RNA sequence: CGAUGUCGGCUCGUCGCAUCCUGGGGCUGAAGAAGGUCCCAAGGGUUGGGCUGUUCGCCCAUUAAAGCGGCACGCGAGCUG
RNA sequence: GAAUGCCGGCAUGAGUAACGAUAAAGAGGGUGAGAAUCCCUCUCGCCGUAAGCCCAAGGGUUCCUACGCAAUGGUCGUCAGCGUAGGGUUAGGCGGGACCUAAGGUGAAGCCGAAAGGCGUAGCCGAAGGGCAGCCGGUUAAUAUUCCGGCCCUUCCCGCAGGUGCGAUGGGGGGACGCUCUAGGCUAGGGGGACCGGAGCCAUGGACGAGCCCGGCCAGAAGCGCAGGGUGGGAGGUAGGCAAAUCCGCCUCCCAACAAGCUCUGCGUGGUGGGGAAGCCCGCGGGUGACAACCCCCCGAAGCCAGGGAGCCAAGAAAAGCCUCUAAGCACAACCUGCGGGAACCCGUACCGCAAACCGACACAGGUGGGCGGGUGCAAGAGCACUCAGGCGCGCGGGAGAACCCUCGCCAAGGAACUCUGCAAGUUGGCCCCGUAACUUCGGGAGAAGGGGUGCUCCCUGGGGUGAUGAGCCCCGGGGAGCCGCAGUGAACAGGCUCUGGCGACUGUUUACCAAAAACACAGCUCUCUGCGAACUCGUAAGAGGAGGUAUAGGGAGCGACGCUUGCCCGGUGCCGGAAGGUCAAGGGGAGGGGUGCAAGCCCCGAACCGAAGCCCCGGUGAACGGCGGCCGUAACUAUAACGGUCCUAAGGUAGCGAAAUUCCUUGUCGGGUAAGUUCCGACCUGCACGAAAAGCGUAACGACCGGAGCGCUGUCUCGGCGAGGGACCCGGUGAAAUUGAACUGGCCGUGAAGAUGCGGCCUACCCGUGGCAGGACGAAAAGACCCCGUGGAGCUUUACUGCAGCC
RNA sequence: GAGCUAGCCCUGGCCAGGGUGAAGCUGGGGUGAGACCCAGUGGAGGCCCGAACCGGUGGGGGAUGCAAACCCCUCGGAUGA
RNA sequence: CGCGGGGUGGAGCAGCCUGGUAGCUCGUCGGGCUCAUAACCCGAAGGUCGUCGGUUCAAAUCCGGCCCCCGCAACCA
RNA sequence: CCGAGGGUAGGGCCCGUGACUGGGGCGAAGUCGUAACAAGGUAGCUGUACCGGAAGGUGCGGCUGGAU
RNA sequence: GUGGGAGAGGGUGGUGGAAUUCCCGGAGUAGCGGUGAAAUGCGCAGAUACCGGGAGGAACGCCGAUGGCGAAGGCAGCCACCUGGUCCACCCGUGACGCUGAGGCGCGAAAGCGUGGGGAGCAAACCGGAUUAGAUACCCGGGUAGUCCACGCCCUAAACG
């Protein structure tokens, strides 16, 4: 569910929050957090890389186990849930057997209490993370390492899931969630289920405070600049493009393909993204 | 108003002074100019 | 063009007569009253308001009459903007 | 002799403007050659969430004292932040270092770059953050948490006694955290007292009184009391905390849990040490007061207990000190506890510190971070008025009482007639109560509008807090009866309101120094890219950002809440797709030809054909760039044309709106408002030249936006008058400036490069000032910024030319 | 050269007082259970009035100025972008 | 009044590097089909090429002069 | 004190009126098409949605009040 | 009440196959497709037709009926869970507890609306081809919402026996 508010504020009448019913634990464990490195776009030459970013919340790093396979076979327990300000899915505070507490992205139906376990002896259950190829065919997935032991790099935002297509030699194939039909090795570990917090995308900001607070600077149209700001910029009154769409480098916008065409990763690629 | 001058002893000898000049390439020039110009001061004076 | 500040308004006037009024007249298709036209005459007077940046113009209510122009389309080392 | 030349000097304006907040001065005495200006006393005024006090930054002897006034002081000067000299800054506890880490900087390893140099996990540097042991008084002309007095405390070393497996840069715990609201108990602070102490006083009609005036505390180790913070104890297993671990984490069981115990902090008491007024005397302190009293009640913090609690989402630093664990190593050591003795370094310490000492060239009406910031009254409050403590009267004065200007007060009758415009100035104003419309996204609109009350006295009465359940004190009320004045937030501080249209939804942001808007931004909508060594960006690279993110994510673009919607054209351009074809460079291939040599040879051309991207070509694509016609005819009155013909296109503007921020003709025409309306509003539509995300049409709320109207009220106006203060004016002191070819500088009609003080002809005019007004000197100022010129320059654009980065 | 200014990172601080009264919670009603309604509590907000503080709307003054951006009256925000 | 484009049968358009041919559609008229109209089928007629000059053997065509019609331009002050 | 009434301010209902606009009713012989009645020449009707000079068409679902 | 019976009654979670379309490979060539007739279209860039593989969505042939169920709307592969209604027998229990029902509350085909997903086929609007005097239609070739799911609205009908 989402929470809405009555609009006693211009802003209160769209905005709206997250529940945050499966939060059960407030703090975050003192033993796996580290000082986040609070950049606002600028680089180690302190030029802006990447504009509008700064003036956001302080934040806390969660230490995210990303690998699983550190810890094989030894079973955990969901000792908690908890809020993970880096990043739009929720987390999955883990007590294994073994004493060593963890971090994990909590995935859709994760309950507090249970037991999940990593490796290839692993049931096929919510939480429990297993090669490709030993998940089963049609199941839907999380946390996809990409390459064997790189970490998760697929499928983590809220939300998301990945689904098993099929298997092909030493590779399995998968239909990634924004509908890429791609081949990824077989003891790539994943997280079985997909990921919580589903209602993620339905939060209306509400405010253009909100978006500060998440550390998104005002975005400022290339129209509304000048000819030495961005090609849109100029002409005297509103203007159209008069051009085609294009980037303040240059580049256009507005179809321009800008993968590299010769990326080894294309011999892995089924089928390009579709909607 | 706020003028353009507001003097902080601390941004004065971390900025013009003899350490600041000695790092960078540019600034052991300019002490070359300055010691062969004959200036009695080769960095600005500060105290603390 | 090593600068003559530009429309209009306000304030301040001054002059010209090709006279709006007032005065003196001739003719009249001038009965009277009131007009039309022309001649003499610049001494004084020539309202308040609505619209518009407006000059002008239209309109309202009056008036004896609500004149036209010149003065760097008078007047920003007086003002407004 | 000129270059708005350069350097210097001195003129002119001119004894002119000004003398730097309109907070304000007067008299007496003294010093001195000299006094409106220095010292003293008295009176008056001004600040008092400061114009008072402390700290930090900055400044760097301006501090204190003595002798001085040439210059600095906008005047004067015996004075001074000025000149000369001497003195003055005392720390184990305050701040910084010998402790820690943040951003960042540096940087063994390592990586990169013609060179210089650029990166870089560790480590180190880095503070107003973490950690850390002193409070009260006295003293000096000047320093004091620093010296002295009193009472406390910390670290190090050594010794002694007891205890223990002691031991680290390593493991773990802790340090360790947001925003808003807030409980209980204290404290700081304040108010009152019929009580205590005190020099005195009874005035001018009254009062010897529960009279007036003044004061009634500070610090304090161990104890003790109160209020809070932190924390479970044991046993067994243990594969994790990069070795070890009895510690920590995980599991099981037992003991008990809104407690208790232990520990820590605050507050009160506390041995004891200080302080102590008004007034009066001696002259900026001292003595006395005084053997000073040193109690009781109430208010009560934003500070303390504190690392408290609760709620919310945007999810809220690190590391060391500190405790524990063990490792080498040592267990004659080492560590802890207690006691005693010794040791305890470097730097800062004056003074200004919302300002005459900092930043603004000035002793400049500006700018400057933190803490304290009393009382009374106004609902509260840091607001406002007066006023404690404390500090000032702003370093030119005295006169006069012109015009004019600034600032302010008031006005008959009118009430916007003023004017681009109610610009400005009025009105309204706070609190309590009654009451409140269209419309609405149901919150709002709304302080709607409009209206009543408000002071004082007396009587009766309700509730709460502190006390105790009562008095007393404090807070919030209720009713009745009266009194006064023109008027009761009696002064000061406090919305004028409504109807209606345009634009933008909104709070916000912006042209520092002419524009605060309708522009920018914004949540929200859509398109497009990107599968992670991501796209993109910075960089030659390394490396970074993106991101320690992973398509519910990230980059780019346009639109900009929301409601209803966003129609047709893919011919051109862009983009996307296309194993064909055409063209296509280097290269491959080498039919054939050439140069030379006696020759083998050596050398130079070189056709067919193979041969990528790109372009051509075929498709697709509009919330991609963009574009969405012309003529003629037709209805049984006329008029118009639902209908038709024809030409062209890639297709000919859909809905909705429309003389509009868009309409040239235009003040279109009609209606409404007005006595009158080039503006405003509602319609009509022959839309010069609206139109659907450079969005279209609406839309509650919001707006220092821009129009139009009405009520209220007014010096805005008819139409101006009077009064106040600061200048102007006069006199004393000081005393500029831009400007200036020289000047002995009238008017008119002419003339002259075409607008004459200077020429001509007339007319007029004794010489020289002061206050004023500005028509002229084509007045001053700025080598016109508009205009053109220059084969001048620069910003910008693109299917201009050429090249580069980049990408293929 | 970022001691002015523009942005961002790190660590601190500041925002008197008053008003409106969202969710949640409690109680009652309602239902088959609910939705929902009312009362109380509660104290949310790019909420309101208003200082400090940050600004700079309109007008007046200032124009060799107190000032190479100031002063007076008035005005915007002031728990947040 | 300055540039560009166009005036051709009753209507709308071609024919213009092109000198010598005037063509397409609709309409009109005549005959069919039908009870009758329209549609359709068959067969016809229909043009001073805006006007006046000039060039030429020959002007709708090429070149001028006016007469209309349409579309742009009318800028810095 | 009450008090007819008068004044001020804001509401509610009703009526009359208004440039213009929207559909409607009606009025022998105007115009365009031919939707329905036969399988009305695409079976009709219907609710809804979109479009079109206009009857109407089309999509989805329903009905027979649809013949062979 | 006991003991049984039928059924597409409803909700949830799974799952099976045929077929269409699209992709990839094989093989193969001069057309396919479509109509009353054609044309647009697709097709030497190798289509149709054929074989094999994969993805995705929707609907469930035969059974199937003149059938069944539900109050209506409506409900059809299959499996399972949760669950409503109804009927028969026994004649066991309560002992009129009944019938209807203004309001209210709830359900309510299709189309439509909001948020999000999904989108194979079909298909309003739209475009093209033909028919026609015209054809904003019938016919054809494309084609977007929609059709599908979850949740929240809408509450109409020839909601008819
Ligand atoms: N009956 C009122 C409405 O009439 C409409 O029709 C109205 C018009 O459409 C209709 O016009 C008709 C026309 O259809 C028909 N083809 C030709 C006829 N001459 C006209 O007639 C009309 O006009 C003429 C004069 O002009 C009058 O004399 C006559 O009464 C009138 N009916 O006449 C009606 C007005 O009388 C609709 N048919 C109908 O739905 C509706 O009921
Ligand atoms: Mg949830
Ligand atoms: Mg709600
Ligand atoms: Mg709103
Ligand atoms: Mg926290
Ligand atoms: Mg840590
Ligand atoms: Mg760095
Ligand atoms: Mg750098
Ligand atoms: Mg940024
Ligand atoms: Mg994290
Ligand atoms: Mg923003
Ligand atoms: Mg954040
Ligand atoms: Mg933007
Ligand atoms: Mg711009
Ligand atoms: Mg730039
Ligand atoms: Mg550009
Ligand atoms: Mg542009
Ligand atoms: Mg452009
Ligand atoms: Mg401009
Ligand atoms: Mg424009
Ligand atoms: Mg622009
Ligand atoms: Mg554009
Ligand atoms: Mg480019
Ligand atoms: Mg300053
Ligand atoms: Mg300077
Ligand atoms: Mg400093
Ligand atoms: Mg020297
Ligand atoms: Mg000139
Ligand atoms: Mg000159
Ligand atoms: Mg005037
Ligand atoms: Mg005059
Ligand atoms: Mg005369
Ligand atoms: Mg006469
Ligand atoms: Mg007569
Ligand atoms: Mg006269
Ligand atoms: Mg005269
Ligand atoms: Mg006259
Ligand atoms: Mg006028
Ligand atoms: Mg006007
Ligand atoms: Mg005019
Ligand atoms: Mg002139
Ligand atoms: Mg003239
Ligand atoms: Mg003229
Ligand atoms: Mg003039
Ligand atoms: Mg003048
Ligand atoms: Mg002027
Ligand atoms: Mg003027
Ligand atoms: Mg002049
Ligand atoms: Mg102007
Ligand atoms: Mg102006
Ligand atoms: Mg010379
Ligand atoms: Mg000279
Ligand atoms: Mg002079
Ligand atoms: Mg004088
Ligand atoms: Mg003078
Ligand atoms: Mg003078
Ligand atoms: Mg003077
Ligand atoms: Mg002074
Ligand atoms: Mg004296
Ligand atoms: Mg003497
Ligand atoms: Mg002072
Ligand atoms: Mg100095
Ligand atoms: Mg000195
Ligand atoms: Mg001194
Ligand atoms: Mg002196
Ligand atoms: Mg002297
Ligand atoms: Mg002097
Ligand atoms: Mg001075
Ligand atoms: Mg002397
Ligand atoms: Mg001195
Ligand atoms: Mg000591
Ligand atoms: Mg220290
Ligand atoms: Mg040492
Ligand atoms: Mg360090
Ligand atoms: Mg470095
Ligand atoms: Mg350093
Ligand atoms: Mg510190
Ligand atoms: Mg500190
Ligand atoms: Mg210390
Ligand atoms: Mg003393
Ligand atoms: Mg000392
Ligand atoms: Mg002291
Ligand atoms: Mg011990
Ligand atoms: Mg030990
Ligand atoms: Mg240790
Ligand atoms: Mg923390
Ligand atoms: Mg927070
Ligand atoms: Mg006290
Ligand atoms: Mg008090
Ligand atoms: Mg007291
Ligand atoms: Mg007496
Ligand atoms: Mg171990
Ligand atoms: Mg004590
Ligand atoms: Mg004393
Ligand atoms: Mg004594
Ligand atoms: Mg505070
Ligand atoms: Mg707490
Ligand atoms: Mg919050
Ligand atoms: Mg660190
Ligand atoms: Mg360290
Ligand atoms: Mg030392
Ligand atoms: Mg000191
Ligand atoms: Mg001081
Ligand atoms: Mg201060
Ligand atoms: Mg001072
Ligand atoms: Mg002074
Ligand atoms: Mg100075
Ligand atoms: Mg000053
Ligand atoms: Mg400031
Ligand atoms: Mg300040
Ligand atoms: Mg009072
Ligand atoms: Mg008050
Ligand atoms: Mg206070
Ligand atoms: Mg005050
Ligand atoms: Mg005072
Ligand atoms: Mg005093
Ligand atoms: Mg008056
Ligand atoms: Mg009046
Ligand atoms: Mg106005
Ligand atoms: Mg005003
Ligand atoms: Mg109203
Ligand atoms: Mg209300
Ligand atoms: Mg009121
Ligand atoms: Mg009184
Ligand atoms: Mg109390
Ligand atoms: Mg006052
Ligand atoms: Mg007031
Ligand atoms: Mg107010
Ligand atoms: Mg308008
Ligand atoms: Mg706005
Ligand atoms: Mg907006
Ligand atoms: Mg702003
Ligand atoms: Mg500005
Ligand atoms: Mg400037
Ligand atoms: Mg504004
Ligand atoms: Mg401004
Ligand atoms: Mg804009
Ligand atoms: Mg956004
Ligand atoms: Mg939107
Ligand atoms: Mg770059
Ligand atoms: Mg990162
Ligand atoms: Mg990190
Ligand atoms: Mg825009
Ligand atoms: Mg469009
Ligand atoms: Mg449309
Ligand atoms: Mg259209
Ligand atoms: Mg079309
Ligand atoms: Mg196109
Ligand atoms: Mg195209
Ligand atoms: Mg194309
Ligand atoms: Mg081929
Ligand atoms: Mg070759
Ligand atoms: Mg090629
Ligand atoms: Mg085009
Ligand atoms: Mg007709
Ligand atoms: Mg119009
Ligand atoms: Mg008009
Ligand atoms: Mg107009
Ligand atoms: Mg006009
Ligand atoms: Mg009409
Ligand atoms: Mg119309
Ligand atoms: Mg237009
Ligand atoms: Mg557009
Ligand atoms: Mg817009
Ligand atoms: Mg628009
Ligand atoms: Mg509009
Ligand atoms: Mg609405
Ligand atoms: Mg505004
Ligand atoms: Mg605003
Ligand atoms: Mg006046
Ligand atoms: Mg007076
Ligand atoms: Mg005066
Ligand atoms: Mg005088
Ligand atoms: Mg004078
Ligand atoms: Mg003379
Ligand atoms: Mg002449
Ligand atoms: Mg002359
Ligand atoms: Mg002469
Ligand atoms: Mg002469
Ligand atoms: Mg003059
Ligand atoms: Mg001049
Ligand atoms: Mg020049
Ligand atoms: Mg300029
Ligand atoms: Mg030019
Ligand atoms: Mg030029
Ligand atoms: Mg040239
Ligand atoms: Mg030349
Ligand atoms: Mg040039
Ligand atoms: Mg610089
Ligand atoms: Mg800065
Ligand atoms: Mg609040
Ligand atoms: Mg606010
Ligand atoms: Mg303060
Ligand atoms: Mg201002
Ligand atoms: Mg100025
Ligand atoms: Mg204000
Ligand atoms: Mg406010
Ligand atoms: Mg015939
Ligand atoms: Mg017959
Ligand atoms: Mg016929
Ligand atoms: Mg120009
Ligand atoms: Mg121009
Ligand atoms: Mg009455
Ligand atoms: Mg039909
Ligand atoms: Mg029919
Ligand atoms: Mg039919
Ligand atoms: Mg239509
Ligand atoms: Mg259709
Ligand atoms: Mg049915
Ligand atoms: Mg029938
Ligand atoms: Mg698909
Ligand atoms: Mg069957
Ligand atoms: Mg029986
Ligand atoms: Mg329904
Ligand atoms: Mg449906
Ligand atoms: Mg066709
Ligand atoms: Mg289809
Ligand atoms: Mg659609
Ligand atoms: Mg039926």
């Amino acid at each position: 569910a989402v929470k809405k508010f009555k609009p006693y504020t211009p802003s209160r009448r769209f905005m709206t929050v997250a529940d945050f019913s499966e939060i059960t634990k407030t703090e975050p464990e003192k033993s796996l957090v580290k000082p986040l490195k609070k950049t606002g776009g600028r680089n180690n030459q302190g030029r802006i890389t990447v504009r509008f970013r700064g003036g956001g919340h302080k934040r806390l790093y969660r230490i995210i186990d990303f690998k699983r396979w550190d810890k094989v076979g030894i079973p955990a327990k969901v000792a908690a849930i908890e809020y993970d300000p880096n990043r739009s899915a929720r987390i999955a505070l883990l007590h294994y057997v073994d004493g060593e507490k963890r971090y994990i992205i909590a995935p859709d139906g994760l309950q507090v209490g249970q037991q999940v376990v990593a490796g290839p002896d692993a049931p096929i259950q919510v939480g429990n993370a297993l090669p490709l190829r030993f998940i089963p065919v049609g199941t839907v997935v999380h946390a996809v390492e990409l390459e064997p032991k790189k970490g998760a790099k697929l499928a983590r935002a809220a939300g998301t899931s990945a689904q098993i297509q099929g298997r092909e030699g030493d590779y399995v194939i998968l239909r990634l969630p924004s509908g890429e039909l791609r081949k990824v090795h077989g003891e790539c570990y994943a997280t079985v289920g997909a990921v919580g917090n589903a209602d993620h995308k339905n939060i209306v900001l509400g405010k253009a405070g909100r978006s500060r607070w998440l550390g998104r600077r005002p975005h400022v149209r290339g129209a509304a600049m000048n000819p030495v700001d961005h090609p849109h910029g100029g002409g005297e009154g509103r203007a159209p493009r008069g051009r085609p769409p294009a980037s303040p480098w240059g580049w256009q916008t507005k179809g321009l393909k800008t993968r590299k065409r010769r990326k080894p990763s294309s011999r892995f690629i089924i089928a390009r993204r579709k909607k | 108003m706020k003028r353009t001058w507001q003097p902080n002893r601390r941004k004065r000898a971390k900025t013009h002074g003899f350490r600041a000049r000695m790092r960078t390439p540019g600034g052991r020039k300019v002490l070359k100019r300055r010691r062969q110009k004959g200036r009695w001061r080769l960095t600005p004076a500060v105290r603390k």
